[PDB]
């Protein structure tokens, strides 16, 4: 399948 | 390309059915699903246009992970430029309406997996969503659905070296879509065409 990449995000 | 009936159809045969909120424009709130996973298609472009290409978003409130699973695997950057795309909304109401500390991950492809005159977009979304519904910890890579396809560096989009692979892809996707879907099944020929690799060439 895909590399993916991972962020995290706070609000 | 594909209509979103076709999708609705699709997603449905390939048991997404309990987690599926729907097709929708780019315009698409974000997540209200603190407590179930849920899923959509989403158009990049407005529904007053027609539409142009279409992406999948996933939500799994276990790890709190926004999926974004677009097949050309463009940066956020390029969805802006390729696609007058942009998300930031999305997530962030997602966040606030669904984790409890107002964080999540973004998971997001970084390749591709279509050819650049595909027009299989739509179906290789499903293809995803089929992953989703089954291994929502793991649906991007090393699962049973995605291990069927093999993603390209973006930057390799163009490259005849790489066409062979993003054509192979586009042949497992349909022979996926032949023993999983009934609907696809009773329309193959015509969907077929109307998404095949070399479509926007014709
Ligand atoms: C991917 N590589 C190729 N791109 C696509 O398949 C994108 N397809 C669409 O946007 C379809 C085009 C289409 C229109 C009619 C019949 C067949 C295919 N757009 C839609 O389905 C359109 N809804 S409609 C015009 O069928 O009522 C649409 C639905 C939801 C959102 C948007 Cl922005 C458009
Ligand atoms: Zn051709």
């Amino acid at each position: 399948g895909v590399q993916s990449l991972k962020r995290r995000r706070c609000f | 390309g594909s209509s979103e009936q076709e999708l609705k159809a699709i997603v449905k045969d390939l048991g997404c059915g309990p987690y599926f909120l729907g097709t929708y424009d780019k315009r698409f709130p974000g997540f209200v699903s603190p407590h179930k996973l849920a899923c959509a298609i989403v158009n990049t472009a407005g529904r007053e246009t027609g539409g142009v290409h279409w992406m999948a978003f996933a939500w799994n409130p276990r790890s709190k992970t926004c999926y974004l699973f677009e097949p050309f695997g463009f940066s956020d950057q390029r969805l802006k430029q390729v696609y007058q795309f942009e998300y930031e909304s999305l997530l962030r109401r997602s966040a606030i309406a669904s984790s409890p500390d107002r964080c999540i991950t973004l998971e997001k492809s970084t390749q591709s997996v279509q050819g650049p005159n595909s027009a299989a977009c739509g179906l290789f979304c499903c293809m995803f969503l089929h992953a989703f519904a089954n291994w929502p910890q793991t649906p991007m890579d090393h699962n049973p659905t995605m291990n069927l396809i093999t993603g390209v560096p973006n930057s390799m989009l163009n490259s005849p070296q790489v066409q062979p692979t993003l054509r192979r892809n586009q042949e497992q996707l349909y022979s996926f879509l032949e023993r999983h879907s009934p609907y696809f099944r009773s329309h193959s020929a015509q969907i077929r065409s109307a998404t095949s690799f070399c479509h926007l060439k014709n």
